[PDB]
DNA sequence: ACTAATAGATTAGAGCCGTC
RNA sequence: UGACGGCUCUAAUCUAU
């Protein structure tokens, strides 16, 4: 089931804006992965997003 | 028949970008401009002074819930709001006995018990500072109820209260020291005798944790925040003339003048002290040359040039043998705008439908060099007014010079949010006039310092 | 810096979600098109969420 | 002087913990990467390694 | 000549090993503080 | 000469509260 | 001093018999 909410934003600086979105966003209750919070390390970088 | 002129009130930008216009959830959800790594909490005071901390310190990192969070909003918490660590590490515990209080409080000259309980503390914390290895960055003297109960109204001089004497004994040490008492925090233990407490702060166990929170991170070189409205290349001073009748001679009346400038770094310092005491609230030419030299002398090193506005705040309006010194002192390119505020004239209007009292940003303009602005009031932020009545809309008038009277409202409801001391929507009165009056209050308690233009974090 | 006629072509058929000139609208067009848009969502938080 | 470009295949795909910024970080990373995948581990003692 | 032991030096942790360098890169500083505020003046040059 | 003189005009501590 | 109100109790000062 699709429940993530999928954040595609720069890996640099767009994060610090998620870092105040998403951690807000799970403050609000809502579902977030990203490719710098949720990212699970060790993983196919590129097929991860696919996933 | 007449109608009351609106202005909009300003808004505080918070970090990485963000500007909201309340403070107190503008640093909820955005936290403190310039982060800092962590504070170390050094902590003095009695048997009950520590355990109280060790409920309070780490009561503020989770989350705690008012009955409302509409009216009295909770905090996540001090890591998920102020981004910082202050939590029991780093406690400098110092414990004064209450044997060794005692020995010194039982005393009952107040004119030299007083003095002394102050040099109990003081003595301990200047060691600490230079003849010991501990660290702390903000120190918090948690002085029983008892101790304030009692003492309240060349080194004695200084008030009944010993709170201008123990800060103002600390500006040759320059440590930032917040003044704690067990009432303000230890709401929950005490108890009154019919089983009700007298201070009933647990609603506000928010915002007031906000104030603790935030008190103690300015003072530590943060920015919890800063206003977004303020002008470049202007200087907003204030002066209050504070009384020095604290010494046997009443004939001294020392201003304490202060400023607000526009990179956020207000600098906060000393006028000049003079005897022009007669009782009237003026200071003479030649101490003038001393006051706002010193003002821009601190402003034109700082920048490479002269202010462009000048907003001399004060309660007390300038005759002309006060502001002609000021004349020659200053450049022609500035305008000093001197704004007197008043809080006692006797205007108070009431709405016919409605139990609150007028939409602050109301500026009921009477001529060009007069106005009433309702920086306290109603508000659509919070829905709820900072008072119990319409006050008096501070009378705001060029005493001196001539400028647009548009331009000096707004800024007066801008020098109201960066009220570094506690957690509100907006002050009534500008910060320009009340850090300019703790310093009076602090300082010219003790007449035997030439203090550098310290920020309000040692005050 | 976002010229209209600068950002991709598949973001501008999409009506943007404005977050430079304030997080207000911000925020509140993502949970307020969140809200229309009927996305799933957990409880309210303590406090009502504040 | 290893860029990024010069990966072997067999990491190429795999997300690797940066160490060349900073190796306090990179440690730090390990530590939560560890702990979301539930890694296999003991208390933490450093005179093993002493 | 009895010989002298050499001496322990302590580190993060309550832990003792005998080499300041050695230890701090592996093992710390006792106390624990969070950041250095780092007041730094000099010439524009030296500022680089 | 100033000796008082009762007011307007503005002031601020300073207790007393509440601390919507 | 957690704080920003609100008046209230007293006193002081300069414009003028």
């Amino acid at each position: 089931m699709r429940n993530k909410i999928f954040i595609s934003h720069a890996t640099p600086d767009d994060n610090d804006f998620t870092r105040w979105l998403a951690l807000k966003l799970i403050g609000l209750g809502y579902e977030v992965w990203c490719d710098i919070l949720f990212l699970d390390k060790g993983v196919d970088f590129w097929s991860n997003i696919e996933k | 028949m007449k109608e009351l002129i609106y202005i909009e009130e300003p808004k505080i930008l918070f970090a990485h970008g963000q500007k909201c216009t309340d403070a107190r959830d503008g640093l909820a959800l955005f936290g403190p401009l310039n982060n800092l790594y962590g504070i170390k909490s050094g902590v003095i005071g009695t048997k009950q002074g520590l355990k109280i901390f060790r409920d309070y310190l780490d009561h503020i990192q989770k989350p705690i819930y008012n009955s409302n969070s509409i009216t009295r909003p909770m905090f996540p918490g001090f890591e998920a709001v102020f981004d910082c660590k202050w939590e029991s590490t780093g406690i400098t515990f110092k414990e004064v006995t209450n044997e060794d209080i005692g020995k010194f409080l039982y005393n009952s000259s107040t004119h030299k018990r007083t003095y002394d309980l102050v040099s109990l503390f003081i003595d301990k914390i200047i060691s600490a500072n230079k003849n010991e290895d501990e660290n702390v960055d903000v120190w918090f003297v948690i002085v029983p109820d008892e101790i304030y109960k009692y003492c309240r109204p060349e080194t004695y001089n200084y008030d009944a209260q010993f709170h201008d004497q123990f800060k103002a004994r600390l500006l040759k040490h320059t440590i930032p020291t917040q003044i704690f008492r067990e009432s303000t925090l230890a709401w929950r233990d005490f108890k009154n005798a019919f089983g009700l407490p007298i201070r009933d702060f647990s609603k506000i166990e928010g915002h007031l944790a906000w104030t603790i929170s935030t008190a103690a991170f300015y003072k530590a070189g943060g920015k919890p925040w800063k206003l977004s409205d303020v002008r470049n290349g202007v200087c907003y001073l204030g002066l209050v003339y504070k009384k020095v009748e604290k010494s046997k001679n009443p004939r001294n009346a020392c201003c304490a003048a202060q400023m607000f400038l526009d990179n956020g770094d207000g600098t906060v310092f000393k006028g000049e002290v003079g005897p022009w005491y007669n009782g009237q609230y003026h200071l003479e030419p030649k101490e003038a040359k001393a006051l706002l030299s010193q003002s821009l002398q601190s402003y034109k090193e700082q920048i490479g040039e002269y202010p462009k506005e000048v907003f001399i705040h004060a309660k007390t309006r300038f005759n002309h043998q006060e502001w002609d010194a000021f004349l020659e002192v200053t450049p022609k390119e500035t305008n000093l705008v001197g704004v007197t505020i008043s809080k006692t004239k006797p205007l108070k209007l009431y709405k016919t439908e409605g139990d609150y009292t007028i939409l602050r940003g109301n500026a009921y303009v009477v001529n060009e060099r007069s106005a009433f602005l309702w920086t306290v009031g109603y508000v659509p932020k919070i829905q709820t007014a900072l008072s119990m009545e319409v006050p008096n809309p501070l009378f705001i008038e060029i005493n001196k010079g001539e400028a647009d009277i548009k331009q000096v409202l707004k800024d007066i409801l801008s020098l109201t949010k960066l009220n570094y001391n506690a957690c509100i929507f907006a002050d009534g009165e500008p910060v320009t006039l009340r850090f300019a009056d703790k310093i009076g209050e602090i300082l010219t308690a003790s007449t035997d310092i030439k203090t550098p233009p310290l920020a309000f974090k040692y005050y | 810096q976002l010229s209209y006629d600068d950002i991709n072509i598949d973001i501008v058929r999409l009506n943007a979600i404005d977050f430079k000139m304030s997080w207000a609208r911000g925020l509140k067009d993502i949970l307020e098109a969140f809200e229309k848009q009927k996305v799933p969502k957990e409880v309210a938080d303590a406090s009502k969420s504040n």
